[PDB]
């Protein structure tokens, strides 16, 4: 919006195309991991960690 | 069999003995029992409940 | 963040600010009943006992 | 460990699969916290494929959501064990008693 | 008007505990002393208990290294029960090496100046296979109370050695204390009483240390009793130069130029950076980016840098 | 409950204890008695009570 | 690994011879003992003198009835625990009573001699009934480092020593910034007047700390 606008137009922030999905822990909730599994449909390319 | 069990203990047959505030140090009048019981930790643990 | 002065700040807003406590089977109107908030570090409700 | 006591405890412990208890009776050759494998005796042993009774324990693991289930070894390099006596105990069982 | 107590005969027993006493102990002060010690006896006192743990080629305390039948946590288990005690240094770290089917015992450490093990036979893990081995690093430290290992991080910064498993500070020489105040008959005087108590302990810790600063704490609380909205800058400013998230080089050079806060960046100039070592175009292209990005520049002049505490 | 059982523990009264008879100015110096272990808890006493 | 004293004191003190004090933040678990030490010198040991006896004027023995006074000589006794003795270096003083008429004997109808001071004058010893009502008496204090009993004068005044009339030690809990949950300790006392509450304390815990003397580094 247009003060949303000015906002970046100080600090000079490019606002992404891409909205912050990322799995984070719950709140309070406090651990050590143990583990990590990857599942990847059939035919996308698996990543480096994968 | 239990007063005969604790015969060959050493420790007196009413299972109750002299016991002391460790605030005071001050004994508390008459004898409480004291012994060992079985315990359980149910799992209702309360960092769910809140 | 829980910055440290916060705390200190809700002690403010809670000194007069009472909060109601309920519990399950409401029956007669005592089975709700306002209380002053005191802070209590723990995950449990403390409860006055002649209550 | 229960102090005081009925004597159900060995059973619950073994009957539920949440012991590993010995298939056959021979000699422990190997022992890690990872697997025990026992070398079994001959009078309990098939005459073909020889053998030795390997047993994999289960380590850190997830159940219904959200305990862990993990075994522990209860016995020692090189002991004599029976056809049938705990190996290792599971969650809440010491040495094949029931411990709540 | 009054009497003052003093020790008596100390009587050790085992290496672990051992029955002192105190004599000169006037009508009934034998409970107002006695149970006030073992207050604080039992609590506050001092203590080294091991704290970090980092091992070979274990990641998290839930793992099993193979040709060992000790899970991880019933190592770091048996270590917080492992008693030592240390003279000059308030922390030190023992390095643990051995190999070979056997137990493993407390006495397999690389001893130090300060290293004393209390319990050479103390088991800390068996060991399988013919060739197994392990190599550890165990920081032992020393402190007062229960520290558990869940208030440990808040601190943090950088405990990303993710080697390294925490354990819970068992710090205490003491046990159990029990004090009786038998009444002692003094050659002469009205009736006077004892105190005996019996105290028992983990080995770190010598009976009269003890009592000492026991009774050292406690007159030291009564001294006390005996006598009766604007901010400037912004405070981004004062955030550590760290939070830029530079270069390897571009940050070890701000701290070598004397460039710590935020505060400090934004006054140096364009010019006076090529001239300081190591810096090129390349290196100043990078800072330049992230300041803008950030809502500042280089060079900016503050009449007052930093205010006023 | 718990409560309950304090006050009649407190006030009940048995044939002979420690300072059964001795009389006393107020309660103030009644708590100090029974404090430094002189006199029970419950004993037949007169007090002056106003 | 160095320790904690305790920071802001309120004292509240209610007149003058009754006091409430609290003092946080401490250790926990020191308000406790701290509080219940302070608390055993105060009540069982203290220097102070009131009465071990009277002589009296009326009869020999402490079963029988004067004529002129409705108090019984056991009423008498009471008042007589609660007068107010602070003596000077003086170690034992004796004084009299005199004094007679229609009404009750007061604290100032007692002498009063050089070593001797009574806070109460106004104190009810005995009342006076009609005409001339004979009274009067020699009375000798005692000192003592504690609270003496009756029965303990075994070769009578049960003789209240100590100070205090009443000591308790609340123990609440303190609050200090990231530390979570500490001890507020809240002593309140009540005296006699001779000494003032907030001295006694004073001088109740310097004994203690003299009693470890020998202790300390």
């Amino acid at each position: 919006t247009p003060e949303e606008k000015l906002l970046r137009a100080i600090f000079g922030e490019k606002a992404s195309d891409v909205k912050d999905s990322s799995l984070r822990v719950p709140n309070g909730v406090s651990g050590t991991v143990i583990d990590v599994q990857v599942f990847t449909r059939d035919g996308v390319e698996k990543d480096k960690r994968a | 069999e239990i007063k005969e069990l604790l015969k060959l203990g050493d420790l007196p047959t009413s299972g109750q003995i002299r016991l002391y505030d460790g605030r005071t140090g001050e004994q508390f009048e008459r004898p409480v029992t004291v012994g060992y019981m079985y315990m359980l930790k149910l799992n209702h643990l309360v960092d769910d409940k809140m | 963040r829980e910055e440290a002065v916060v705390w200190d700040i809700l002690d403010e807003v809670i000194r007069e600010h009472p909060v109601l406590l309920n519990r399950a089977p409401t029956l007669h109107r005592l089975g709700i009943q306002a209380f002053e908030p005191v802070l209590i570090e723990g995950k449990a409700i403390q409860l006055h006992p002649l209550v | 460990k229960p102090l005081v006591g009925t004597g159900m405890e060995r059973a619950v412990a073994v009957d539920s699969g949440v012991t590993a208890v010995a298939k056959r009776g021979g000699v422990v050759q190997y022992v890690d916290a990872s697997r025990i494998v026992i070398k079994v005796n001959e009078d309990e042993m098939y005459p073909g494929e020889a053998g030795i009774d390997i047993y994999n324990l289960t380590k850190y693991t997830r159940s219904n959501q959200n305990t862990c289930i993990n075994q522990m070894p209860c016995v020692s390099l090189g002991e004599p064990v029976e056809r049938g006596d705990v190996l290792a105990d599971g969650p809440s069982t010491d040495l094949g008693e029931l411990a709540l | 008007e009054f009497l003052k107590p003093r020790l008596v005969d100390i009587e050790q027993v085992s290496s672990t505990h051992a029955k002192v006493t105190l004599e000169p102990l006037e009508r009934g002060f034998g409970h107002t002393l006695g149970n006030a010690l073992r207050r604080i006896l039992l609590s506050s006192m001092p203590g080294c208990a091991v704290t970090e743990v980092e091992i070979d080629g274990v990641l998290h305390e839930y793992s099993t290294k193979e040709g060992v039948q000790e899970d991880i946590l019933e190592i770091l288990l048996n270590l917080k029960g492992l008693a030592v005690r240390v003279q000059g240094k308030d922390e030190v770290i023992l390095t643990l090496n051995k190999s070979g089917i056997g137990p493993v015992t407390a006495a397999d450490i690389t001893h130090d100046g300060d290293v004393e093990i209390v319990k050479p036979q103390h088991v800390i893990c068996h060991l399988t296979d013919e060739n197994a081995s392990i190599s550890m690093r165990i920081k032992v430290q020393r402190g007062r109370g229960y520290v558990p290992a869940s208030t440990r991080i808040h601190s943090e910064e950088d405990e990303r050695p993710i080697g390294r498993l925490l354990v819970d500070a068992c710090y205490s020489p003491v046990e159990r204390i029990a004090y009786n105040v038998e009444a002692a008959r003094v050659e002469q005087r009205t009736d006077l009483d004892k105190l005996v108590i019996e105290m028992e302990t983990n080995g770190t810790i010598d009976p009269e240390e003890a009592i000492r600063r026991a009774a050292t704490i406690l007159a030291e609380q009564l001294e006390a009793f005996v006598d009766l909205e604007k901010p400037e800058f912004d405070p981004i400013l004062l955030r550590p130069v760290d939070d830029l998230e530079l270069t390897v080089r571009s940050a070890n050079c701000l701290k070598a130029e004397a460039i710590h806060y935020i505060g400090d960046l934004v006054q140096r100039t364009e010019v006076e950076l090529l001239k300081t070592p190591n810096l090129g175009k390349k290196s100043l292209t990078e800072i330049k980016d992230v300041l803008a990005s950030r809502g500042l520049s280089l060079g900016m002049r503050l009449e007052n840098w930093p205010p006023a505490s | 409950q718990d409560v309950v059982l304090g006050l009649y523990y407190m006030t009940r009264d048995c044939v002979n204890a420690k300072g059964e008879g001795m009389v006393l100015t107020g309660p103030k110096e009644a708590e100090r008695l029974y404090r430094s272990g002189l006199a029970s808890l419950h004993a037949r006493v007169k007090v002056r009570i106003t």
